[PDB]
């Protein structure tokens, strides 16, 4: 009697420990590489973003006014988004993306500034609505008339929830030392800023900067946050931009930035830009930036795990 | 690795698309060709609790630290860069050495469930035969389709039939 | 004859290449999940520096004035600490925070300012000790009068040492632009700073604050190193904080930050704020933030290595 | 795997306290079990060599970076939390694959120790007997308490004793 | 007949899963430890910066005069280097510099600012060609007189490149309110400066600094990068080094820091600052902050692989 | 562990300088020890074949992030000390880990080459001799030097000389 073990016509090289191309029975791939076109976004609550900026959902110009109090499991950045209809930026605006792509959304809340001596409708046809608007999470404080000084105001507010309050403000740079007293009245405008935790103060910089939406003056954003009980207080006297409403976070959410379509036919966990990944696979070669649950990256387009034998043919 | 697949076998059987492992006797009501369940089976759980292994989830979520559509500050950004890189040859070379490892252990456990199969077949038939040498075994007495039957499924008695087979 | 192989009753369950719940005669864990709720300090030259902030060490508020030229091998920082008696805070506060962590503790040396011209005594309720009092290696520099002007002072201290000397002064943000004046007199004051590696400068930033310790003014904390050989300058003219003594590392420590006991009885090299981690084993499930020398965390609960056969009962 | 243990052995003695292997037999003498100290030791010391790989010391301290009592600033904060996980990951997968494979090769070489017995055993007795099959060893030439524990330390004569063996 | 394996006298300890010191018949070693003392450049373009620094070949002290537009494959910066003639340093120095290592070098082009009202020919005695002498692709900026006031002038320029240039500018800090005034008029200095992407502003501060070649005054050098078809736009009036010349990057390298010789004769792609490491094996343990083409770094002198079986003597 | 080299096979021959493996017999004819290429090779062949996948090239090329001439700032300073320290216990882990591992796997295969040599030329003698036990095979048919160069190229006779050691 004899006996022996069964063999295959093509079979599948792998590598060994000791081989390299040794042909075996059976074998599975290890490294994903298929990947699918699309956000799979079945059974999460999704918020595509589209033209509105991250940044742009706290302070609030036109193309975020649909996501002044958004809510999401998962958050979607598009390249035509913007943070910004008047030219300017955030001071620390990566930090701050990263705090609301994970902040499961936002919830606003009046301040109460009130104003008494200065003028406070202030906007510019780079915001858009009826006609020229302004952000709308923000008030462009102004003096009273066409020119004349500003009162050296002072403005607070209590945080009086149970979790940190996102504090916004802005610092109007003029297209130079004219526009800025024709708006707050001449001389050193200081903008100081305090808590029990924070320690800052901002002065303009009038001067022309190219045109960008039109406009040549920009405005600085910065930003604080505010713990449970804490105060906060702005001494100003010009070249500000007041807080509306502040912002607290819902809870948790992952953030992502992509270039295609939301399907919800599918599910995913695992995220790039170029679309979802899935797949049970410990690893994958698709993209090093992957974000969510995810298999790890690897250089390799391929590694075989044998799944059978040596294969000799007679 | 125990030498057998590839070892003192030279070649495998293609006709058997019934199992791993099985047996091809000849006596003389003909021929025929089979397979053994308990050899293949066990194998065959092997390398299945190897792929279990290998498809793990994690609840371990990762963020963003980057930014594609407006490139973070340049000292932090290479930060970034030099760990994400450094990171991912860790895991190139983690992956490498791993199906490398298993590719290794699934070939010799495989070669090792012949060996296995083999010696406890040669034990069944005690002095009744002798070992051919090259996977096959030598009868000195003629078993038939109804005793070869009894040896695949471990029946056959290791004595009553070796008086036979003594002198031969 | 037959042999054989001895077996148990009750075995332990292992994981394997390609079993899971395998039973083996024995086995011993490898994660460590057994913490001692004690910093053990035995051997070591510890210094718990509880109320004290580690960053007051070197400004000398009144909880830090048994802490001003400490010496140790094992730092231990307290929540209830504080680096200050008079509201303010350090810039660039962490990185010399992991700074005097492992120094080994400070030696303190008289820079020698003299002072013509000004007041020197100034001083505040939020530093208690006979009465009012300031920072001990500080120097609240002041007008001579109730008012007037402040003389565009410049001192200058050289690093006599084989060492780099940390210089620290600070910056008094007045309430208002009144309370500026009545302490340096009225202009744009403007504290400058140099050495043959630093490059900087400092103007002061009066406005409302929230009231800490009682008070509504800020003092802004900032540092350098002075490498031997080298000189730092001091050209200032008012809201200026000066150094008195500077500091000088004594060797070599580690810091960690506690919440529970010292006990001179056990010897650690790990640990985390909830204890101590003494093990032989190479990994651990407890803290992951843990530091000294430590095994590395996983996040695995136990895993169990076989330290024995397969087994088999009848 | 070498099939042994959980091999052509069905089942393991309980009543064996005194070591990892042994000898049981069944003359006429009465009946006593053993214990097989060399199979025993070089078993146990490899073992043993397992764990003083395990246990070992660093003289790598490792700081802070972070701060719980005063959070650092967030862009350096999560560049901080995405590096700690990182290495997490990577030390939580080593550990796994460590054991497995420990494991793995652990319970291997201990059914390694078995067939290494057993064979030189096997080697010992000639053609005296001849295998059961089944872990034991069918002679055809009564041995006593005085001779197997000559078979125990490896100093039976592999001759001595033979012929009257051969004829039966 | 009998049959056995071949042995050795002496053989060689291994470590191995279950032993410490068994001795096999042969080895080979895994981790590197002989280094070559040199820069094995053969093959590459290869360009020693010597006494120019890194950051000098942007701005043009007389250290760089001959690297003003260098290009390379690899770029060997020098301890002696330096960036700087006039005392003064680079803000966000060192993300610039990891810039410039992998730049493939810089090629200069006129940005053409054209000046009226103002002088131009500004130097010092530490800036030596000739005699005094300034930075050779910037420009001193200076009133007409010997005192009086600066226009507040305002230049642009835009990238018709393809690819982002390298600007540069730099404010003067005079020794004094005196000095100051006597270079650029009395009066608060302002730099402002934007783009479609940058948004900044500079004030100068004038004080007593130590003297570094000969020097009390500093020149703070800051950058930015400008995308193709944006416009950068530099509103000033004082205390402002112009930028003559942009800078753009070639292509790609590689930058190290050594202090050892040049080899043309060996080739290199894993360097450090005591030379090269030439190696075929997976690790080393000679520097752990090797850059190129490298080994991984492992705290072991010593790793021995087994070439070999077990060694048994009589 | 196969249980050979450093088993049962008491020592190694160092006058064996022709290759790893071999055959030394003693008949009357005088005596000599030869050599055998295809165990010696297949082993050789596979220790090469672990150094060949041990020295590999990276296309990763790695940059300066920290500064020997200008020291960065403290905070990103410690942090890329943190985490090169970080990553530099992963390589010295995983460096050892390799080592130990492929040691104990080159070791072990090369004791599995001599078992898997030994047992096939002990098929190919058949009933013809029978195993002295320690590596060693005593026959009972006197075999000559023109007979031993049959049995080193695997070409003598497994019967053609049986019936006369048989009766022995
Ligand atoms: C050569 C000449 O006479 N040209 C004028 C021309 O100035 C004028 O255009 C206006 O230009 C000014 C600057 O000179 C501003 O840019 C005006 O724009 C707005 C804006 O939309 O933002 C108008 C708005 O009312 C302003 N809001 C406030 C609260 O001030 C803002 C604001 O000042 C800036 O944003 C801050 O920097 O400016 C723009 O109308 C045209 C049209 O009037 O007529 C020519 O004769
Ligand atoms: C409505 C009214 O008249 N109230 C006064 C009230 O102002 C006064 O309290 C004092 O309030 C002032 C500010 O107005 C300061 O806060 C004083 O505090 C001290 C301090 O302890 O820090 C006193 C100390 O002498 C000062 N030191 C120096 C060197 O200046 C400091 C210092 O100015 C600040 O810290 C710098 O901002 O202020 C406080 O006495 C009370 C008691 O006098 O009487 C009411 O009538
Ligand atoms: C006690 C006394 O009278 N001593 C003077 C002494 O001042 C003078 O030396 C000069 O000192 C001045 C400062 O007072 C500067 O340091 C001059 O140096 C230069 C330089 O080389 O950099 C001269 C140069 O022409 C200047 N360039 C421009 C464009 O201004 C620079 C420039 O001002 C600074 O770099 C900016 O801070 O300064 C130096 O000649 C000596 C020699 O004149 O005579 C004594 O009587
Ligand atoms: C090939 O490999 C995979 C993984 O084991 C398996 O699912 C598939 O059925 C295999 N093909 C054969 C021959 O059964
Ligand atoms: C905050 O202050 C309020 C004052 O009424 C107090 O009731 C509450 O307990 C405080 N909340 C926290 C966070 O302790
Ligand atoms: C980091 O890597 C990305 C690609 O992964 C690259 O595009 C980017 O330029 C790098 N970041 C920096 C700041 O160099
Ligand atoms: C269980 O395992 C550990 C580790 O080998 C050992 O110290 C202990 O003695 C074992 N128990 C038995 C059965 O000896
Ligand atoms: C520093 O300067 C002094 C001046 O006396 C000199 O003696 C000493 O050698 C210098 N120290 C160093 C660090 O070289
Ligand atoms: C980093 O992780 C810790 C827990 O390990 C978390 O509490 C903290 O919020 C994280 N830091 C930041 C800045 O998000
Ligand atoms: C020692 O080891 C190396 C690596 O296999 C090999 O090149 C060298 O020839 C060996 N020496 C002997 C004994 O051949
Ligand atoms: C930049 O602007 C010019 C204007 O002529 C245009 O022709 C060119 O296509 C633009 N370049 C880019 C980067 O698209
Ligand atoms: C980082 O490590 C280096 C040595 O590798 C050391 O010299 C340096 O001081 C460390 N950096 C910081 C900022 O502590």
């Amino acid at each position: 009697i004899c006996l022996g073990h069964h063999a295959v016509s093509n079979g599948t090289k792998v590598n060994t420990l000791t081989e390299r191309g040794v042909e075996v029975v059976n074998a599975t791939e290890t490294v994903e590489r298929t990947n699918i076109p699309r956000i799979c976004s079945k059974g999460k609550r999704t918020v595509d973003l589209g033209q509105c900026g991250l940044l742009g959902t706290i302070t609030g110009p036109p193309q975020c006014d649909q996501f002044l109090e958004f809510s999401a499991d998962l958050i979607i950045e598009r390249r035509e988004g913007s943070d910004v209809c008047y030219p300017g930026k955030f001071v620390n605006e990566e930090a701050l993306r990263q705090i609301l792509r994970e902040s499961g959304g936002i919830d606003k809340e009046a301040m109460g500034f009130t104003y008494s001596g200065i003028r406070t409708n202030g906007a510019t046809s780079a915001c858009r609505r009826s006609g020229s608007s302004f952000y709308a999470e923000m008030k462009w404080l102004l003096s009273n008339t066409d020119n004349a000084a500003f009162p050296q105001m002072t403005k607070s507010y209590k945080n009086t929830r149970k979790s940190p309050a996102l504090i916004v403000w802005g610092i109007h740079h003029s297209v130079s030392t004219a526009e800025q007293t024709k708006l707050y009245g001449s001389g050193n405008k200081l903008v100081t800023v305090g808590s029990s935790n924070y320690q800052q103060s901002f002065v303009p910089s009038p001067g022309a900067r190219p045109q960008v939406n039109g406009q040549s003056g920009r405005i600085d954003f910065h930003w604080l946050m505010l713990n449970p009980n804490d105060t906060v207080t702005f001494s100003f006297n010009g070249a500000f931009i007041a807080p509306d409403r502040a912002s607290f976070l819902r809870g948790k959410s992952m953030g992502i930035q992509s270039g295609v379509q939301v399907d919800a036919n599918c599910e995913g966990d695992c995220y790039h830009s170029g679309g979802t990944i899935i797949s049970n696979l410990p690893f994958q070669n698709i993209d090093s930036r992957a974000v969510g649950k995810c298999p790890r990256y690897v250089k390799q387009r391929s590694l075989l795990l044998a799944t059978g034998m040596k294969n000799v043919p007679e | 690795l125990f030498g057998a697949i590839a070892g003192f076998i030279e070649n495998g059987w293609e006709g058997l698309i019934d199992g791993w492992y099985g047996f091809r006797h000849q006596n003389a009501q003909g021929e025929g060709t089979a397979a053994d369940y308990k050899s293949t089976q066990s194998a065959i759980d092997q390398i299945t609790g190897k792929l279990n292994r290998l498809i793990e989830k994690t609840n371990q979520q990762f963020e963003l630290i980057d930014n594609e559509f407006n490139e973070v500050e340049k000292q932090i950004g290479n930060v970034i860069n030099w760990t994400r890189d450094s990171i991912t040859e860790v895991w190139s070379y983690n992956a490498e050495l791993l199906v490398a490892m298993e590719n290794q252990h699934t070939i010799d456990l495989a070669d090792s469930e012949m060996d296995k199969l083999y010696e406890r077949v040669k034990r069944q038939l005690r002095e009744n035969a002798e070992e051919d040498g090259t996977g096959c075994f030598e009868i000195f007495h003629k078993c038939d389709d109804d005793c070869m039957a009894s040896i695949r499924n471990n029946t056959y008695d290791h004595s009553k039939y070796r008086e036979e087979a003594m002198q031969n």
